DNA sequence: GATCGATCGATAAAGTTTTTTTT
DNA sequence: ATCGATCGATC
């Protein structure tokens, strides 16, 4: 076990002790719980006054047998008939969805299609496994870009609070983001063990890193097998092994030329590899112009900081990921194809081409609004805020 | 379509199942055939039609 | 590219160190064309070899044995016709002019396995005849060269002559230089011109910009 | 003298199209699929590795 | 002096991701 | 923990 590494001062990297426990609680614990644990204190073992010439070595291994073992939270959610009713009551307005927009983060002006992107992502889209056939992508994979200081890496972190166990990395020129490289330690002596970096903690979570075209080669073919395909499979000095994930990234990047976003082309723009950027969807410019009223109305909010809430937010996405899935209405999937053939007929008329996978979007973004409305039934009002969202991020 | 239901019931086609044309392949490698002259007779014009206008 | 790009110096297309070209005697490339008496022909040839003493190993001794056996010598009789060619040639030097002995030897000892022969060099010569028609048309050549720099040292001159100081940029040297005669190349001939000049204690090199010129 | 002619494939779409490929070599005799990554140039012919402790 | 029995001492372990200049 | 070698005691 580390230490939580925020109330120890930094004068020193975290330290580690160890335990021993026994069958009632094995398998229990994952890499990357906030464990706690209780049992006696235990020294074993002979040492010091062993046989001969044992000078300034220790002989007292710490060890803990203990009991216990508890999963803290700062799954366990448990809630009356009152709270699940209040949320029954908090599913009836015609508002709840631009509500929980603008509840989020209660720091920075507007991005209302990006605070909306963000919960709509974090919930998370459903993925009906074709039997005897392959599955599609039912995660969701959104990316950012913007000229610089303008929050674009603020609010990549507070989803880390919020996370229900998604712990994320930031993205350090490493080989060990999807993989293991053969690490085994010889497992006491004799054993070969395919220790997972980080992929073990990722499934049916969210990960966020940063400053991609400022990497190497080697996440770059990282990235590519582990996007189009859900899962890993590798014999670095052992066996192959098929470990499943079920995985979404956040990215975050920043334009190289400075000002350069309007006087030249809008795609080509950043020229990290154009196989990540369609098996990605959506790519915000953040904007950062001058109006007189925004940076004066800003001027007060950054001072007003200095001294529809947030449990209740993570209780209600973490109990809407366990209800019904609806997928079909036999209107709602005529207006879309409408929705799409003129602006398909449109692309190369406007800046961005698309691709024919952007329509598995069209339905994957309707198809977890309808998990904001909790109802079993694909409505018809989902397919206006799929349209406009893609409207803003394509013009 | 292929979302409503769990398939893909279209293009009006009754489908073969892949072990058949699987035994005529291995039932075409028995039988080798020998090309007869009437064919050289013709397609040596034929590189000559494909001569040109390649040169064109 | 695609071929061997002719009516063009076939030299340019092979990107090769010219030294080397000396280290090969002769050289042949093929033809081609489109040659309706012949593909037509060759189209029979590929038309047959599918429906329905020439040995493997036998000539292989025939040779093997012959490569060490008889070592044959050379008598007067090939070395007057010899520098008849070479004072028909001069009308490369000796490179060309030595290797053909090499291997008018080896006619001679593939069939008469005793001495030289003074008539198979008469073919020799017409093997070697085909290499040089391959360069009728750097390298070896040098006109090219003799029509370039002649050029290159008017405009230096009038430029020197024209300034109280030594100034020549950039954007006058695209200018006036590049209008002059367009029988060289657009931007081919802005680099190369003044690294041959760099040693001539004309200019200086600044980058890609302003430069200073040879003062008197 | 050669046989087995080899197409080859080209263009962008949007719909990944190994499974317009691959789904044939999923069904098809003898027919083994690769990617990029792994088996390389020199990973695709035979090669001498490391083994277990038996014969390597 | 030789042979047998008992006691004491010595003998067995394993590797293959980060980081440097360099082409 | 097991095996081998050396030393001591007994016949
Ligand atoms: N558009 C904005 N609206 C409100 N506050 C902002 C905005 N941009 C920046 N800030 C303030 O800046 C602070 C931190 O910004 P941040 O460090 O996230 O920029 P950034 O996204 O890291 O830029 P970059 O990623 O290019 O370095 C926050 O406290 C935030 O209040």
């Amino acid at each position: 076990v580390q230490e939580m590494p925020e109330m120890a001062p930094a004068g020193q990297l975290p330290r580690s002790i160890d335990v021993i426990l026994d069958d009632d609680l094995v398998d229990k614990t994952k890499p990357g719980d906030r464990v706690n644990v209780v049992g006696v204190f235990k020294s074993l073992g002979a040492g010091g006054m062993n046989q001969s010439n044992s000078n300034t070595l220790i002989g007292f291994k710490t060890l803990i047998l203990g009991n216990t073992v508890y999963p803290l939270h700062a799954a366990r959610q448990m809630l009356t008939d009152f709270d699940i009713r209040n949320i029954n009551k908090l599913s009836k307005k015609k508002d709840i969805f631009d509500i929980l927009s603008q509840s989020l983060a209660p720091s920075i002006y507007g991005h209302d299609h990006i605070k909306k992107a963000i919960l709509l992502m974090l919930m998370g889209g459903v993925e009906k496994n074709l039997e005897n056939g392959s599955h599609l992508r039912g995660d969701i994979n959104i990316l950012m870009v913007g000229d610089p200081s303008t929050a674009k890496s603020q609010l990549l972190r507070f989803v880390l609070n919020t996370a229900s166990l998604a712990i994320a990395t930031t993205g350090r020129g490493s080989s060990g983001v999807g993989l293991t490289a053969a690490v085994t330690t010889d497992r006491e002596t004799g054993e070969r063990r395919l220790e997972a970096g980080a992929m073990v903690l990722a499934d049916r979570g969210v990960v966020c890193i940063d400053e991609f075209d400022k990497m190497t080669d080697v996440d770059r073919v990282a990235i590519h097998e582990v996007m189009e395909q859900q899962t890993v499979t590798i014999a670095k000095a052992g066996i192959h092994t098929t470990l499943n994930a079920r995985c979404s990234v956040i990215a975050a990047a920043n334009p190289v030329f400075g000002q350069y976003d309007v006087n030249r082309d809008p795609h080509q723009n950043i020229a990290l590899p154009d196989s990540l950027l369609s098996r990605f969807d959506l790519l915000f410019v953040v904007t950062d112009d001058i109006n007189e009223i925004r940076d004066r109305s800003i001027s007060e909010h950054v001072l007003r900081t200095h001294r529809v809430t947030i449990p209740f937010l993570r209780k209600y996405v973490q109990y809407a990921k366990e209800r019904v899935i609806p997928q079909l209405t036999q209107e709602a999937i005529n207006v879309i194809v409408k929705n799409y053939t003129d602006l398909r007929n449109d692309d190369n008329t406007k800046k961005s081409p698309i691709t024919a996978r952007t329509l598995e979007t069209l339905i994957r973004l309707a198809t977890a609004h309808a998990k904001v409305r909790l109802s079993k039934t694909v409505n018809k009002v989902d397919a206006k805020v799929a349209a406009n969202l893609l409207r803003f991020a394509l013009l | 379509y292929v979302h409503m239901h769990n398939k893909q019931p279209d293009l009006d086609f009754t489908p073969v199942e892949p072990s058949k044309m699987r035994e005529y392949i291995a039932y075409a490698k028995t039988k080798r055939p020998v090309m007869s002259e009437a064919v050289n007779d013709y397609v040596v014009q034929a590189y000559i039609r494909l001569r040109q206008d390649s040169k064109r | 590219g695609s071929r061997y790009n002719p009516n063009l110096p076939v030299t340019e297309n092979i990107d090769l160190p010219p030294p080397l070209l000396s280290r090969f005697d002769l050289v042949y490339l093929v033809l081609d064309k489109v040659d309706e008496k012949n593909d037509r022909e060759l189209a029979k040839h590929l038309t047959n070899l599918y429906l329905e003493v020439l040995p493997v190993e036998f000539l292989t001794m025939y040779i093997s044995y012959a490569k060490e056996h008889i070592h044959p010598i050379i008598t007067e009789a090939a070395k007057t016709e010899l520098v008849r060619a070479y004072v028909g040639m001069r009308k490369a030097t000796t490179r060309q002019l030595e290797s053909m002995i090499r291997l008018a030897e080896a006619h001679a000892k593939m069939k008469l396995k005793n001495v030289v022969e003074l008539e198979d060099v008469q073919e020799a010569v017409r093997l070697i005849r085909s290499a040089i028609k391959d360069y009728a048309t750097q390298t070896g050549k040098s006109v090219i060269q003799r029509k370039l720099q002649e050029d290159l040292s008017r405009e230096i001159m009038n430029v020197l002559k024209d300034q109280a100081s030594d100034s020549m940029s950039f954007n006058e040297l695209i200018k006036q230089i590049n209008e002059h005669s367009q029988d060289r190349v657009e931007s081919s001939d802005i680099q190369e011109a003044l690294s041959r000049l760099q040693q001539e204690d004309k200019v200086i090199v600044l980058g890609e910009g302003v430069r200073r010129s040879v003062r008197l | 003298i050669r046989g087995d002619i080899n197409v080859c494939l080209m263009g962008d779409p949007g719909v990944a199209k190994s499974q317009l490929l691959k789904a044939i070599c999923k069904i098809s005799p003898r027919g083994v699929y690769t990617t990029g990554k792994g088996s390389s140039g020199v990973g695709l012919t035979a090669a001498v590795m490391k083994d277990p402790v038996t014969d390597e």
